[PDB]
């Protein structure tokens, strides 16, 4: 059970002075020869990918900020310097800018992966509070950097995203003014916005030591409801090198289309917009943030009071809850719920591999996740506010109510044991 | 005594550390730079009345255009029925109705009233610059970033955006400028 | 058809010659009203796009407007390693350096040029200052063509810009015909040089790395079939 | 003996539930209740003193950096928006540029404690190992950092520092070109040392990672030549209260030193030079880089073929061996032998509490130290050269051949047993 | 004797009169050349030195040189939120910004200042267009005055500054004797000022800090004496 | 073969991680905007020989100027002795006697050196820029900023300036052009 076989230090004279310092200690009884079930799919090399691509990006950033002035009238000029004078420039721009984007799709079908195998499930609680406050964070982090080229949607994305914390009634302006460093938008944000950018990534790290630290204490998932039998264990073969040469290939992969996306399609997924200089007087059409904010976005813009399930009307009966405020608070609950999850599905199951109604529901989530995706772009004109609407009421129903009912009453399946599949 | 020390040294310690800790959150708030924040004199010069006229003033457009007599007769015919704001948001005067008369402008020095309205061209919903040049449903400003309607005289109208356009204070300098601030 | 140009696939690392056409176009034409601060006067000699004799880009560069500069006001030379000059405003517009990014781009720019035909027959007096453009998309409309909640019912709209070009405005010397189709094809390729210099590395970049890594890729899935065979081999 | 007490989570339900996460283990089991001895004299103080300083100089430094602009036309202009309009100004700055002081002086005492009480003897290589890199990762740091300013010392101490690099043959001019961006200093210099600048501080934390694991695995030292004995140990008291309280007051104490300068006489450890802007085009007088480089400095500027004990003559047998590079090495040497201690010091013994002639010359050593201080600064004229070739022969005699022979014949003492000195 | 300033101290917070004559004797003396970029006009207004009335403020900046824009090149009025012009070239000298820091300090402007006399019985023709001084120590000196091996055998030597003050060239509003010696203490007083502003707000926290970290060291004392109490008391 | 492959894997993915380090000890080098700085020319083209030609370079000037026979004859004249500076600063050769012969400049890819000069106009003193056109108390260079005479070929005299005026690494380019760097 749980072997860690710390290798007793028995190589040599060099495995034996190391007495004094662990370390190799560590690696290889916890990091490296920890077991792991067999029954694992092509789901579970993602957080492999997560970590070479923060890798990536904090390369690339130090790298790009050598060359990066942080100032209004020189951060453009900085940019293109980059893109064109040095050497290499371009590969670490595109690679620092669409890098960011497949860290989003890559935690997105990290996250949803975990939704399906009662990931959140007892007893991960702490790994999924832990990864909620990443996500928080790294969306801070690339929501700051988008900011840095100065060009004409990062002012305005800037803008908007910083009118939310002045929105709520009393302390909403005091703290929009201490966010920006002023009434509006200048020099100031700039700099707080590319030394808090410069920094957070290492608590990611840091958070990710922990991320690591728990899942390891704590079995990985598994795609059954059933742990690894801890009393030896013919199942569990380790990580090293079967699935660390798994997650290779699969990387591999990975890596090979994003840098033929670098290569060939690397303005694909940006907006033209931000390669003409900012003008605090001219705002263009559709300033559509970016792709992974999209979702809370429109969670955002859908409360308006503007259809007859609008709950802004009742709301109002308070004074204070206006609909902005209520726009917000639909927002940070929609992340909030997310993280309550592990102690609202009231079911002792696990996988839904084995729950029906389950699997019905959670691919209706997905489609509503990429619905908001599309529906964020696109205007606040009818028929797309209904469309909003009810994504949004079926983003908060399933994650309230649904899973209840179905820890009451979804057990119509056959468990699987011994996880040792051999089929 | 035990409890008495413990705890007092405990308090002291936590008392010093808040001292400390303050001015790095203070010190990201309004710097004296920042503290100015003083007014502009812009010429109206001949502007070609009704069309627009933008300036720069502590980083957000303050909008100056004239009036175009369908966009006023339009303006002078809202009854404060159906108007989501009717507070008029222009801070050179009290509370008063949010109505054209009192909405549109001071008077050149003289006596009228419905030929010039300078408002701040900042969006009260997340502060989005809107198209101006007449757009919109309503003949007036429309706002891209989520789509408010504005009206004539700048009240806010179809759409998210709570309150109108508000009014800074300004006065005339007899007949050609205005005094921003 | 739709008239594809070099660079617009894995390959056509920008044919020199179009660009050196562009720029005979670009600095007798467009340079009257716009500018390219981003751009260096000194690429003019880097590989990639229009390999030109250093020696005509010094003279060409002395040639230009006078720079002034940044420790001693006093008009200099205008030395390559300045920038272009920049046109800003008084009947000027904006600055072409990236113009082909901030739009499938070029095919912008020559779908524009290409394209101001006289006022329709819906408003055939037009505008006074205001001319017609096809293609543009931002620019204002008389309320005799917008349908009855404000949209254009004309396929471009009004822009600031006068025609550039007539049948024959410039000669080519190394022979070509120089019609309005030919010089808006080149100046579009040359301002995404101006914008995009660094392509053809790009691509051989994209093509050196996908070829690697599918090399890796491929002996990581043999050793992957190997490791795991005695686990896969009864069922 | 070496009782660790894991607790065993028998508090309550929260102590039980958090067998997801152990980290509260951790802390309390090891870093809290490490059984220390009660022999520790006001020395073992300065430990704390360094993590607080470096916490201190990471904070000031990501307050600063949201108002300096890296750019030879904005850093100055930035100081002084700093030092004039922002909210807290003079205080960070003072507070970061002194405290880099308090750091060095610091680690001074930290490392000279340990040169007397064995501290780099067995069974602590690992220890002195890491902290001879930190010490070379902080020196590159504050370089980097000297020259933010733009000021003029900050130029003229880059050129100098930087053509060392290129004073070795072959390759050194190559490596100055990519140190420095460029033929000489410029801008790309200065955003290379802002980022880098910005990032060593986070490699140093962690290097303090495995220094403090290190010195858990392994005791401290003690005032004695004896461990804590163990096989249940009357003596090591653990460290919280007792020894948590005594290193707070010290560094009370400290931290009140440090602000009376900060408030009085903060200029007094700078240069006046750093504040007028840089002209390339004309050198001050006594540039004087700093002072905790002037030993090395001195070591550096001592070789110059202009003494009968001028082994660079000598070194001339080679027609690549020139002086420069004479003196580059003997620098770099200066640093490597007190690296290579541990196993020059042929001694079966420990603290020199119970080595005369040692304690004679370290004294001495000591001495050598502040002299080599007091020379960097002052002209290679007459009789200063003898004095630096005399101090910087005694550094090197020292760490070669001193050690091994006090090892062979210096125990003329009675060694103390019972590490519990009840005297 | 040495004649001390105020600030000279851990009290001191700059006698706001004296900066108002040294106020009127810059603007009015030292302007012709020197300048103070680094130093915002409305300083005048802030708290720990010259308290002045804003609108006098705005006069006294409105007359001053024209800085003419950042955006748009067009000569403005001046605003008190731009910085003191700057003299550069010319004739002219350095910035007096933080001429302070960059040398006891004050004590070098006073006994500069202080200190033109005629030329000494080693050189009495002197230089043509330089001027001498008794104090400034980085100017050149003849062969005349020279020692052996190039040391100068003068106290100071010969500065490019000319006497900038006469027996009385300014009055004082408030009523005081306006002789060289107050004008020099004055300025010194006010170019310190342009340099720390900041000055008193650092005495009163050094105060605050001082108290309150030997109060949190005092009671950090009585407990470990409480806490090694057992364990220090049969010896 | 499990040697073959399991060694071939290594090597692959050695390679692979060296390729991707390489650009990032690449960035670090002379990016475009600085490498059009180390190599200057100056098209000399008839610059009236005799008076002066000036050009900005490394954010110093580069004096050009031709010689006048006065000039030279008072350049020729001067034994080393009562010279402050023997050292021919010019760093296109080694540290030869600061002799005219030497000190002028290469002879236009031709044989001769008694009529060009090109040194850095940068006095040694301190960083100023001399007064040219025949000026000081030697017919050379004069300093405004302490009073430096130079003389003709540009060696100091008559003042605090320790050295002669420098002369960077320069060639001919057939007999019009000069290479600055
Ligand atoms: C003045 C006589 C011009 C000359 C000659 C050229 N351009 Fe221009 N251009 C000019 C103005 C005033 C504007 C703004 C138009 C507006 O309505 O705002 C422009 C605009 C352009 C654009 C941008 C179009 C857009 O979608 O915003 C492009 C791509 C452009 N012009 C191209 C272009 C070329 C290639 C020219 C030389 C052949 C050229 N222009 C000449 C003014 C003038
Ligand atoms: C031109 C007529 C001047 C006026 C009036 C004042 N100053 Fe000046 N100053 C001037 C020059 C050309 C120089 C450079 C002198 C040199 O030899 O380089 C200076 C210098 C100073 C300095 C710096 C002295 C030093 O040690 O470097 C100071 C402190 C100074 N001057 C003070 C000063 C004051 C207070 C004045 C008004 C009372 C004043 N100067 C007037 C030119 C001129
Ligand atoms: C060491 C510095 C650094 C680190 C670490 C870093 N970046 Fe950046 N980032 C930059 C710089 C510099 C820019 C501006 C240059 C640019 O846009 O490429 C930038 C810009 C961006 C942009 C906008 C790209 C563009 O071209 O508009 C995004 C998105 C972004 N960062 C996201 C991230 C995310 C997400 C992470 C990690 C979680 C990260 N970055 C890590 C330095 C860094
Ligand atoms: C909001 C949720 C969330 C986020 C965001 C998240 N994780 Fe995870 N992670 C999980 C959960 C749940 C598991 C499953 C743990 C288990 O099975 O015991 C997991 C497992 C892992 C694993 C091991 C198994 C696997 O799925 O690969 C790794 C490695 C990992 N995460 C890395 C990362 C990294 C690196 C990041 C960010 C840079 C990240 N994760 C972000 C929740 C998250
Ligand atoms: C987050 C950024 C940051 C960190 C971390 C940091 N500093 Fe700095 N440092 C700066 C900035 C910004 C400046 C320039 C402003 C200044 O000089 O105060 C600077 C300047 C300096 C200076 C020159 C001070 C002066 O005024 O001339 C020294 C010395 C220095 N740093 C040393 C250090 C050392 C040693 C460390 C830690 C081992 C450190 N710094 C940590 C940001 C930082
Ligand atoms: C070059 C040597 C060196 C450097 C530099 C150094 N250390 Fe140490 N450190 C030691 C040695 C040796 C010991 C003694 C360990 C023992 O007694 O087991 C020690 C002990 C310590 C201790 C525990 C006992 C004590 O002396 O306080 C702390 C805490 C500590 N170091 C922190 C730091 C920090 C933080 C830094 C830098 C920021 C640092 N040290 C730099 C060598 C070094
Ligand atoms: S920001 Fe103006 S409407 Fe949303
Ligand atoms: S600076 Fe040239 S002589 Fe003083």
């Amino acid at each position: 059970s749980g072997i860690p076989h710390d290798h007793y230090e028995p190589k040599t004279g060099i495995e034996k002075w190391l007495h004094d310092r662990l370390p190799i200690v560590g690696l290889v009884y916890d990091t490296i020869m920890i077991p792991t079930p067999k029954n694992l799919n092509w789901w579970w090399i993602w957080g492999i990918v997560l970590a070479f691509t923060l890798v990536l990006q904090i390369v690339t950033g130090i790298v790009l900020a050598m060359h990066y002035t942080p100032h209004v009238d020189l951060a453009f000029a900085s940019v293109e310097h980059i893109m064109r004078d040095v050497n290499g420039g371009w590969a670490m721009r595109y690679i620092h800018a669409n890098g960011a984007s497949l860290f989003f799709l890559a935690v997105y079908i990290h996250i949803f992966r975990g939704l399906y195998y009662g990931s959140y499930k007892a007893p991960r609680e702490i790994t999924w509070i832990v990864g909620m406050v990443i996500y928080l964070l790294m969306m801070g982090t690339a929501f700051m950097g988008y900011v840095l080229p100065w060009g004409q949607m990062s002012f305005w994305g800037a803008t908007v995203i910083t009118g939310l914390f002045g929105a709520i009634p009393g302390i909403g302006p005091s703290i929009q003014a201490w966010l920006l460093g002023g009434p509006a938008v200048d020099n100031a944000t700039l700099n707080r916005f590319f030394s808090l950018h410069y920094l957070l990534p290492f608590v990611i790290a840091a958070l990710v030591a922990i991320h690591i630290w728990a899942f390891h204490t704590t079995g990985n998932n598994n795609p059954t409801g059933v742990e690894v039998r801890r009393t030896a264990e013919k199942d569990t073969l380790p990580f090293w090198p079967y699935f660390v040469i798994k997650d290779l290939f699969a990387l591999a992969l990975v890596l090979l289309g994003f840098f033929a996306v670098v290569a060939y399609m690397p303005n694909y997924l940006g907006h033209p917009d931000n390669y003409v200089q900012a003008n605090p007087l001219s705002t263009p059409a559709h300033i559509v943030p970016e792709w992974y904010f999209l979702p809370f976005y429109a969670i955002l813009r859908a409360f308006a009071a503007d259809v007859w399930v609008v709950i802004l009307v009742d709301g109002l009966t308070f004074g204070i809850v206006d609909a902005k405020f209520f726009g917000v608070i639909a927002m940070f609950g929609a992340i909030a719920v997310m993280a309550l999850a592990p102690w609202l599905d009231t079911s002792k199951v696990r996988s839904g591999a084995y729950r029906p109604k389950f699997r019905m529901w959670f691919w209706f989530l997905v489609l509503d996740f990429v619905v908001l995706t599309w529906v964020g772009a696109m205007p606040t004109e009818y028929p797309y506010d209904w469309i909003s609407l009810i994504a949004s009421t079926y983003w908060f129903a399933y994650f309230l109510v649904i899973l209840p009912l179905l820890g009451a009453t979804e057990k119509p399946e056959p468990i699987p044991a011994s996880i040792e599949e051999d089929f | 005594r035990r409890d008495f020390l413990y705890h007092a040294t405990a308090a002291t310690g936590v008392v010093v550390t808040g001292a400390a800790v303050w001015p790095l959150i203070n010190q990201m708030n309004a710097s004296a730079d920042v503290k100015a924040m003083a007014s502009i004199f812009v010429d109206v010069s001949a502007v070609e009345v009704g069309t627009q006229l933008t300036v720069k003033w502590r980083g957000k457009p303050v909008f100056i255009r004239r009036r175009d007599e369908k966009d006023i007769e339009l303006a002078r015919s809202v009854p404060l029925g159906a108007l989501r704001d009717t507070s008029a948001e222009n801070a050179n005067k009290p509370g008063a109705e949010a109505t054209d008369e009192n909405r549109t402008l001071p008077a050149f020095d003289g006596t009228n009233t419905g030929e010039w309205l300078v408002m701040l061209g900042v969006c009260t919903h997340l502060g989005c610059v809107p198209m101006g040049d007449k757009s919109g449903d309503f003949g007036g400003w429309f706002c891209p970033c989520h789509g408010s309607h504005y009206d004539s005289a700048g009240r806010i109208r179809k759409g998210p955006a709570p309150r109108n356009l508000d009014i800074p204070v300004a006065a005339f300098v007899d007949e050609t400028t205005i005094k921003l601030g | 058809p739709d008239h594809a140009f070099s660079f617009e696939g894995i390959f056509g690392k920008y044919d020199q010659a179009q660009l050196r056409r562009g720029f005979q176009v670009y600095n007798e034409v467009c340079s009257a009203c716009h500018g390219m601060k981003f751009v260096p006067i000194r690429t003019l000699a880097d590989d990639g796009g229009p390999q030109l004799d250093p020696t005509f880009v010094r003279e060409y560069a002395a040639g230009l407007d006078t720079i002034i500069d940044k420790d001693s006001g006093e008009e200099r030379d205008r030395k390559e390693t300045d920038m272009f000059p920049t046109r800003v405003g008084d009947g000027m517009g904006p600055d072409l350096s990236v113009m082909a990014k901030a739009r499938g781009g070029p095919e912008y720019i020559y779908n524009y040029v290409i394209g101001f035909e006289e006022n329709p027959e819906c408003a055939p007096e037009g505008i006074d200052g205001y001319y017609y453009n096809k293609t543009f998309q931002i620019g204002g409309v008389p309320d005799t063509c917008k349908d009855a909640a404000g949209v254009k019912i004309t396929h471009g709209s009004w822009a600031r810009m006068p025609p550039p070009l007539v049948d024959d405005q410039v000669t080519y010397e190394d022979g070509t015909p120089a019609t309005v189709d030919q010089m808006a094809q080149d100046v579009s390729a040359f301002l995404m040089w101006a914008a995009e210099p660094k392509l053809v590395a790009r691509k051989q970049m994209g093509l050196v790395a996908m070829v690697m890594l599918g090399l890796l890729s491929v002996m990581l899935y043999l050793t992957n079939k190997r490791l795991w065979a005695p686990y896969k081999g009864h069922k």
